[PDB]
């Protein structure tokens, strides 16, 4: 009970931290930025293939390979261009929750309510795709699943801790700790130095895979954060809580700079983007269509209305040509 | 992974023979099926195609209707019913299997070669160049011509390289513009545009020595080029 | 009797009708309930219904404003006019009965048809109907059957290859009518049985009631709106009486007026009812 | 009473950081969207001849 | 003509195409059961052509990823449950030891699945009805 004071005369002498360089907010800072004015996009591309709800797509970084997990039981890579099928790997359950394709395009992961990470290997001899490893050591839903760039994975679970394994060997090599609640986002850093993850609890922390420390730790939600993203430059990142108000903070600044929230909407969000410049911030609520807001302004710049169901995952390419949905009607889209 | 096959030796012109393919070590099923002879010392030829699921059959004009090629997917083994022989069809046939889907490497392996003896216009490929003698070290540029522009509206250039080395079954060096296949030393690079191709090999090896083969597959049937040969 | 307001009344009713059904169907079945299978096949019957009577009204003003035979030179018209009648009123029948089977063989084999009822599946059965329905139209043309203007000239009459051709479509009618009521009484049944067995909740038994009103009240308007014309029919083969096929006409025609009230208007009433 | 004392040195750690006048940081973010204006496909549209789509 | 290869690339999309729904037919003659009150544990047993797929399960975030299961099984709250905007649709069966069907436990095991057998085809009716345009 001793250490519950000092938690008190920290947790103020934070918040007092903070407030120190409050001096301004980026609505007004940014008044005179011209609007980017109305952005209409239409549906070039409507893949079709699968047979339920589609919970977790991710972009090749060729910009052009696209996987999409459902629960088929059953991931699909996709062409985008041409809409073929490159794929069809069979899950052995089919509770899948996220998916992630490998930045080198060989492996692509998958993983839910299993609470098991698998490995595919897609680039192989006799043409097969094989389970090249099965992550276990988690102890709750596997929420979310990313690619470092040097074919290690970083996992986020749901009994409140997010974890660094290694594919070539199979056991984890760091563990994420101080969440309260279940994990619910996860978002690399573009240079893969940093990432950040949002829980049950109304906070993202921030956490660094090199030597594994808990760098800051962002508040202001009033709700479970259901996704997040970062910035272009990676300095700043917006995340979407289930209250409909996405909420943009700044690493160095340690505090919430901008809110985008709209009362026509009460549902939550469940998906975040930003465009290649950082200027357009997509968001996926549970009103079945999208919102293209601006980063700049918190003013509604389209909508990608014309999905059935809720907007479940939502992706950018990495040259920004693209944009792609995928709602529960069992339909992914491919919008520019 | 092997892809042997059985068969061959001296028919009597005019008969009929049956090759057959067993392959084991990976999915046949789900791979097209190419079937390539090589005259005793003449070059490579295309023969015919099937499909992956028998969906579409194709044949080389000078084996049109007389040759047949069927798929057994559960027993793993292809076959070739081989009618009216000549005494052109002599040749070393090699199975060959390739997989089609966006940024695969078709032709990869090739089978191991069954010898068949006979006793006694579209698109054309040209490699003006014999035995070219080098030694080791030193840097070889192998020059391709195409009747056709290789380049497609996709941005896909059509053009596969392949080296054949004594007494073994030719094998997949390039499959585009600088697109190195599984297995391959870094030494060799492709390049060129249009209908001019060029491969290069840096720091030339010992193993390296044979025949370089180039390959068109912007549209059946597929033409190989005049074999362009090194020596040592 | 010889009225010349009546086709106008029939027109004015039928196309507000079908104006009608496509307006809330069309509105609908995005749905945000799914139900797109249902809606599309009362879609087309409504849009059928509205073509076929902007089809054939048209002759029959036609030939009160001509002061029909002098008229008319040639017989394309006569001919036209009979053919959209003779494949329209059949196909009406036929998607009829085979939305009435589909509803039976979802309660008996309720398992495999989720798997085998599909939004696209049911359009390839709606549309083969229409090819059946002007293949038989396509039977005058060849010489099978000849159409005969009779009284009061305002709708051509088969003529009775011509003696089969009235039994044929006797028979044809007939098959339709009874292939509902199989399916219809068996369906209806089915739920009675099955109401009585798990009795032994109020909730449930609502549907139970609101079932027999629906599909018995489809059954009566569809047997008697149709039921002189088999009569008419059977009388022709087995031989002042014309009053009543001027009239029995006019009496399938209202169907077709009262065919999407049924499925669709019923309801916007039903639902203030509670 | 683990949960307390890693607790404390948890919030030590987030303290003592040194954070910017949020003047700068978003001038900085704003800068950034400008930069790239030009290169987003999406904040403007792109003729057909070099769309993929 | 303006495909080389991608013809078969297109091919081979045909031929995924087809598996996806031949497998896709499994599932649609499939019911799957939620029990309520590591990983997740299936048990699958046949009974006459319907290869049951019973399978067993903060807390409340993982009831989005369950909708659309045929039933809700209770062995023994369940007010708030059934109000949760996502089971409001879905029957509830328990066991003692939306229509509400609850039944008493017996020594034979037939008697027991015949039960769940029944509860799980009216349920399959209610949809079939209100997606025929009925109800």
């Amino acid at each position: 009970d001793q250490l519950r004071q000092e938690a008190e005369q920290l947790k103020n002498q934070i918040r007092d931290a903070r407030k120190a360089c409050a001096d301004a907010t980026l609505s007004q800072i940014t008044n005179n930025i011209d609007p980017v004015g109305r952005i209409q996009m239409r549906t070039r591309r409507t893949l079709r293939g699968h047979l339920a709800k589609i919970y977790a797509m991710h972009w090749g970084t060729d910009s052009r390979l696209l996987v999409s997990a459902s629960q088929d039981g059953k991931l699909i890579i996709w062409d985008s261009y041409t809409t073929n099928k490159v794929h069809a790997i069979p899950l052995r359950s089919s509770w899948v929750m996220t998916c992630a394709y490998a930045p080198s395009g060989n492996y692509v992961a998958c993983g839910g309510l299993d609470n098991i990470c698998s490995i595919y290997n897609l680039k192989t001899r006799e043409g097969n795709v094989r389970v090249s490893r099965e992550l276990a050591g988690h102890t709750g839903y596997l929420s979310c699943c990313r690619f470092l760039d040097d074919n290690q994975i970083v996992t986020s679970s749901g009994d409140t801790t997010c974890a660094l394994w290694d594919i070539e060997t199979g056991q984890q090599t760091t563990t994420f700790t101080g969440h309260t609640g279940d994990v619910m986002s996860l978002s690399l850093a573009p240079d893969t130095r940093l990432f950040v993850s949002g829980a049950c609890d109304a906070s993202a922390k921030l956490w660094d895979v090199r030597e594994g420390m808990c760098r800051q730790t962002f508040t202001g939600h009033e709700s479970d954060i259901n996704a997040i993203c970062f910035f272009p430059n990676g300095n700043a990142f917006a995340t979407g809580s289930d209250d409909a108000t996405c909420r943009l903070f700044d690493l160095r600044a340690d505090q919430e700079l901008m809110t985008y929230s709209h009362d026509n909407i009460i549902c939550g969000i469940t998906s975040v983007s930003f465009s290649k410049s950082g200027r357009l911030l997509l968001a996926g609520y549970d009103d079945f269509n999208c919102n293209v807001w601006d980063a700049l302004k918190a003013d509604r710049a389209g909508v990608l209305a014309g999905h059935d169901n809720r907007v479940s995952c939502l992706g950018v390419t990495d040259d920004g040509m693209a944009v792609a949905t995928g709602s529960w009607d069992s339909f992914l889209k491919i919008w520019n | 992974v092997q892809l042997v096959e059985s068969g061959g030796g001296l028919v009597q012109p005019g008969g009929s023979r049956k090759l057959s393919c067993s392959a084991s070590g990976f999915a046949f099923s789900s791979f097209g099926m190419h079937w390539v002879r090589q005259a005793p010392e003449k070059g490579l030829e295309w023969v015919a195609y099937i499909s992956s699921g028998s969906g579409t059959i194709y044949y080389a004009d000078t084996v049109k209707g007389r040759f047949t090629i069927s798929r057994d997917d559960p027993k793993n083994t292809l076959f070739l019913q081989m009618t009216s022989l000549r005494s052109e069809d002599t040749a070393m046939y090699y199975c060959v299997r390739s997989i089609y889907y966006y940024g695969s490497s078709p032709f990869d392996f090739w089978g191991q070669g069954t010898t068949l003896t006979v006793s006694s216009s579209d698109i054309v490929m040209t490699q003006a160049t014999s035995s070219v003698p080098v030694t080791p070290g030193e840097s070889v540029s192998i020059s391709c011509r195409s009747s056709k522009s290789l380049l497609h509206s996709n941005g896909n250039t059509y053009l596969y390289w392949f080296l054949q080395r004594p007494g073994q079954s030719p094998q997949l060096l390039i499959y585009r513009m600088s697109n190195l296949a599984s297995g391959v030393p870094d030494r060799f690079s492709g390049s060129g545009s249009g209908t001019a191709f060029t491969l290069t090999i840096s720091r030339l090896e010992a193993e390296d020595v044979g025949v370089y083969y180039c390959m068109q597959h912007l549209e059946y049937p597929l033409t190989f080029g005049a074999g362009t040969k090194l020596e040592l | 009797s010889v009225s010349v307001a009546f086709p106008i009344t029939m027109l004015l009713t039928g196309f507000v009708g079908n104006a009608l059904a496509m307006l809330l169907v069309s509105r609908s079945y995005r749905r945000r309930k799914r139900k797109k299978s249902f809606l599309l096949c009362i879609g087309w019957l409504a849009l059928t219904d509205l073509v076929g009577q902007l089809l054939t009204t048209p002759v029959v003003i036609v030939v009160y404003l001509s002061k029909w035979e002098h008229i008319d030179p040639s017989g394309r018209l006569c001919t036209f006019f009979g053919l959209t009648m003779t494949v329209f009123g059949l196909s009406s029948l036929f998607i009829a009965s085979a939305m009435a089977v589909e509803r039976a063989l979802a309660i008996r084999a309720p398992h495999w048809y989720a798997s085998h009822m599909k939004t696209r599946i049911t359009r390839a059965v709606l549309l083969g109907v229409w090819l059946a329905s002007l293949a038989f139209a396509l039977l005058p043309v060849l010489g099978v059957g000849q159409y005969t203007v009779q009284w009061p000239g305002t709708w051509c009459f088969i003529s009775t290859g011509n003696l089969f051709f009235a039994s044929a479509f006797a028979f044809l009618g007939l098959l339709a009518l009874t292939v509902t009521f199989s399916c219809n009484l068996a369906t209806i049944k089915a739920l009675v049985d099955r109401c009585r067995a798990k009795a032994t909740s109020a909730q449930w038994g609502r549907i139970t009631t609101e079932t027999a009103i629906q599909l018995m009240g489809i059954m009566l308007v569809l047997s008697v709106c149709w039921s002189p014309l088999l009569i008419m029919m059977l009388k022709m083969i087995f031989q002042k009486e014309c009053n009543f096929f001027l009239i029995a006409v006019r009496l399938a025609s209202l169907n077709q007026i009262l065919d999407p009230w049924v499925y669709l208007l019923l309801r916007k009433i039903l639902l203030r009812k509670f | 009473i683990a949960q307390a004392r890693k607790l404390v040195e948890q919030l030590k750690m987030e303290a003592n950081i040194d954070r910017i006048k949020v003047s700068k940081a978003a001038a900085d973010l704003m800068a950034y969207c400008e930069a790239h204006a030009k290169e987003d496909p999406l904040l403007t549209p792109v003729p057909a001849s070099e769309n993929p789509f | 003509t303006l495909s080389a290869e991608d013809k078969a690339a297109v091919e081979r999309s045909k031929m995924i195409d087809r598996n996806l729904r031949e497998d896709g037919e499994k599932a649609a003659r499939e019911v799957k059961l939620l029990l309520l009150g590591t990983g997740i544990v299936e048990t699958h047993f046949t009974f006459k052509d319907l290869h049951f797929k019973m399978f067993d399960v903060e807390r409340k975030k993982w009831i989005h990823c369950f909708e659309g299961v045929t039933a809700i099984i209770f062995c023994v709250l369940f007010d708030s449950i059934c109000n949760n905007k996502w089971f409001t649709d879905t029957s509830i069966i328990l066991f003692l030891n939306k229509e509400i069907y609850t039944h008493f436990t017996c020594a034979t095991d037939t008697k027991n699945v015949q039960f769940v057998f029944d509860a799980v085809t009216d349920v399959i009716i209610k949809n079939n009805l209100k997606d025929c345009g009925l109800f």
